[PDB]
């Protein structure tokens, strides 16, 4: 029915190899794999027409990539490097490269290559109670929840009120700020809101948490220091209501 | 190639405006798609020849020469704003051949305008303050911190189900302790209040 | 106008 | 009378991943595209004197659906030699035939889509455009495959639809040049043989289209006739001969074109 | 399958015209065939062949033809070379039938 694309998330060092899968259900007989930068329109890597490699895009063979069965397809990088940090996402369609069928897009994959995995840092997460002077000049409250230092830029912030996830009245910032803009390598900052009524903040039975999914290093992944390991983990800060 | 216009676009809450895409050759077919918050795309119309609506958004390839699409946007609501791509199939080895992007931003219609900046303090161990500059008009833009342990994000707006008058948001921090709230006015903000 | 072919044999 | 057919096929070649594919179309049992791999620019020619009012955005899209045409044979070649599992050696050739026939009217009367490989018919979709008939267990293969796609209904549109309006183009462009018919000229030959008998020969040359037939009726109803062969020019001849001992006898010529049957001795 | 020739002239058998020779090949298989037209054993060095065609019944079929002067004092053949014969098999011209 539709593209599977995982994982979500890939981290890699740079020199060491990057694997990146695809599979479709339907028997779409031509694959695709495209490389889209923030702020750029994604850039045909490769496509295969039925164990096919047309490897005419990528014209400095920067790419590497294997299809085994029609709903498998693979995308390999030999040695990373910090130009391979990008989108990766897959295609298909039903025809031919010269039929007119709809490509189907896969739900991509956010790689980011490091220099090392010593700068990789899980983020703080961290609540903050309404004023009280909101609360009075206004009939709402509004909680702030900030995630910092974390590195690189994996995290998803979501809001949790009574062990439900809510979305109404939630704002989160869609760029993270750099705690040193001028340098590269330099941890993230990100903010989010959530507003709900003065009346549901008083309730002192209504459990608010903000959850932030860091998305870090592996099993795989030999980890030799005393601080503890980046893995991927969620990281979470709560509050009860305050009258 | 592929043209797509405009770079960029700004629409107040409910304005009806169309994006264009123009292709030098013949095209055999044509797909719409918007960009998802994580960075991927979603796809949002396909269209052999004809004109496809799927409530706020409609769009058509009904050109005899195949050579434009257009993207017809109606009532802009801000759960619209991102960027849009369009995409054309050759008909050619290399499939599709993509726009450059248009980003568009929906500002929402502040009824009830209420600036202020509220002092924030911390749940655990209370010793971190975040500054809140909240509920002001889409005029008023965010300008970014002339310090390295001074932080100020953009503006973010909210909407509740209850019906509000949509909360834009900036979150301002700072690492140095004994920092002036009232002092973050880098940028052209109205007088309004300050709890102090 | 010739045709086009979908799934392959 | 008016159909029209696009006979594709696909023939390999001995080590080359490559095979050679040709697409000639057919209006009324006339040719007027032709398409071939081994050419110097593959493209789309015309081949009947009137096709000179396409554009050039009909031959470049052509094109585009011979070359997409192409690269689908060349994986079903492989495809169909996985299923016999036979040797990656030799040459084989897979073959198509798709179309449809109208009739007097301009009206879908009959649909047609059948596959061949090596000669010998491999798969065909049925008059009701919906189930296929396979010829053996390797095709039952492509059987399941199509009816889990659905393939028949995207087969189904073309044949009602992009066949039919774009046959209507072609018959109006040129219906000067496709209803054009002659009378064929007849001659006897007289030769004598053995034991005393003669071999009459009903001689038929200059007779457009082929669809012709000669019938020896004696006194109002052994008999040696051979298939019609073409001039060159543009016309058809044919003959036809009788072994009888030894009286003068008549064969009668049946054409479309002709009202009255022409019969004439010597 | 084993092709199917039959030689014959374009124009009625007539000497002093300008006459064109024909090579009909019909129900063979596979398309690849060689066609070479003769004339008193020699073979003739220029010969306009047609493109490769096939009928209904996924038997292909071409025509071959050639520039030449009608005499009753020249032989005519053509000599045809298929995968499914065993020797090129060769039919001569008639101008009778």
């Amino acid at each position: 029915t539709t593209v599977k694309q995982n994982p979500r998330y890939k981290l890699a060092r740079v020199g060491k190899p990057v694997n990146l899968i695809c599979s479709q259900t339907m028997n779409h007989d031509t694959m695709y794999w495209y490389q889209k930068k923030p702020n750029q329109a994604p850039k045909l890597l490769l496509f295969y027409y039925d164990k096919i490699l047309n490897r005419e895009a990528d014209t400095f063979e920067k790419f590497q990539s294997s299809r085994p069965n029609n709903s498998f397809c693979s995308l390999y990088i030999g040695s990373a490097g910090l130009e391979y940090s990008a989108m990766y996402l897959c295609a298909s369609s039903r025809g031919t490269i010269h039929s007119n069928t709809e490509v189907f897009f896969g739900k991509g994959t956010r790689l980011t290559v490091v220099e090392d995995l010593k700068n990789v840092f899980p983020p703080e997460v961290a609540v903050f109670e309404p004023s009280e002077a909101e609360i009075s000049h206004t009939q709402k409250a509004t909680l702030v929840c900030l995630a910092t230092g974390f590195y690189p830029d994996h995290v998803e912030l979501s809001w949790w009120v009574n062990g439900k996830e809510v979305h109404s009245g939630v704002c989160t910032d869609p760029q993270p700020l750099k705690e040193q803009p001028a340098l590269n390598d330099s941890r993230y900052a990100l903010s989010s809101r959530l507003r709900v009524s003065a009346t549901f903040w008083q309730n002192p039975r209504n459990h608010f948490r903000c959850q932030v999914q860091f998305y870090g290093l592996s099993e795989n992944d030999e980890w030799t220091q005393d601080r503890a390991k980046p893995v991927t983990q969620i990281v979470s800060a709560e509050a009860w209501g305050r009258a | 190639q592929v043209e797509q216009s405009p770079s960029a676009l700004s629409l107040h809450e409910g304005t009806d405006s169309a994006l264009r895409c123009n292709f030098t050759t013949t095209m055999r077919s044509v797909q719409w798609f918007r960009q998802n918050s994580r960075g991927s795309l979603i796809s949002l119309f396909y269209l052999a020849s004809g004109t496809k609506e799927n409530g706020r958004l409609k769009s058509a390839f009904d050109s005899k020469e195949r050579r434009y699409s257009t993207l017809h946007i109606r009532d802009a609501q801000l759960e619209d704003s991102g960027t849009y791509f369009c995409a054309a199939v050759t008909g050619n080895t290399g499939k599709l051949i993509f726009g450059l992007g248009t980003t568009l931003q929906v500002q929402p219609n502040i009824q009830n305008p209420d600036p202020a900046v509220y002092q924030l303090r911390d749940s655990k161990s209370s010793d971190k303050s975040v500054c809140l500059f909240t509920d002001f008009d889409s005029q008023t833009n965010v300008s970014q911190s002339k310090d390295s342990d001074v932080y100020i994000t953009d503006k973010c707006v909210l909407d509740m189900r209850s019906m509000d008058f949509k909360s834009n948001s900036a979150v301002a921090w700072s690492n140095k302790s004994d920092f002036a709230c009232a002092n973050a006015f880098n940028n052209s903000i109205i007088p309004e209040d300050t709890f102090f | 106008a010739s045709n086009e072919n979908m799934e392959t044999m | 009378p008016h159909s029209m057919r696009y006979f594709e096929t696909a023939v390999s070649r001995p080590g080359l991943e490559e095979p050679r594919y040709i697409s000639v179309g057919y209006v009324d049992n006339k040719e007027f595209v032709r398409f071939d791999s081994d050419a110097e620019n593959p493209r789309y020619e015309p081949r009947a004197p009137w096709m000179e009012q396409e554009g050039p955005e009909y031959w470049e899209r052509e094109t585009q659906k011979a070359k997409g045409q192409e690269q689908w044979f060349r994986v079903s070649l492989r495809n169909l030699l996985g299923y016999y599992n036979q040797s990656a050696g030799g040459s084989h050739t897979l073959q198509q035939m798709s179309g449809c026939d109208l009739g007097s009217d301009w009206r879908l009367l009959r649909g047609y889509l059948q596959f061949a490989y090596e000669g010998r018919d491999y798969i065909a979709l049925n008059e009701d455009l919906k189930t296929w008939t396979a010829a053996d267990m390797a095709a039952q293969i492509t059987r399941r495959k199509w009816e889990q796609s659905g393939a028949a209904e995207h087969y189904k549109a073309y044949l009602e639809g992009e066949c039919v309006e774009w046959l209507h183009r072609y018959l109006k462009n040129g219906n000067a040049t496709l209803l054009r018919t002659d009378s064929p000229k007849a001659h006897v030959t007289h030769h004598p043989r053995s034991k005393g008998e003669v071999t009459l020969r009903c001689w038929a040359l200059g007779f457009y289209p082929a669809d012709i037939t000669l019938t020896w009726q004696l006194n109002g109803e052994d008999m040696e006739l051979v298939e019609t062969r073409p001039a060159g020019d543009g016309t058809f001849q044919k003959w036809a001969s009788v072994v009888v001992p030894l009286q003068n006898y008549t064969c009668r010529v049946y054409h479309e074109g002709l009202p009255e049957p022409l019969t004439l001795r010597w | 399958k084993t092709p199917q020739i039959q030689v014959y002239s374009r124009h009625p058998p007539e000497n002093g015209k300008p006459n064109i020779l024909n090579c009909y090949v019909t129900q063979f298989h596979p398309p690849h065939i060689e066609i070479q037209m003769l004339k008193n054993g020699k073979k003739i060095p220029k010969v306009e062949m047609s493109d490769m065609s096939f009928s209904k019944d996924w038997s292909f079929y071409i025509l071959a033809h050639t520039e030449f002067t009608p005499t009753e004092t020249d032989t005519y053949a053509c000599r045809v070379k298929h995968a499914s014969m065993a020797e090129p098999k060769t039919v001569y011209w008639d101008r009778d039938m």
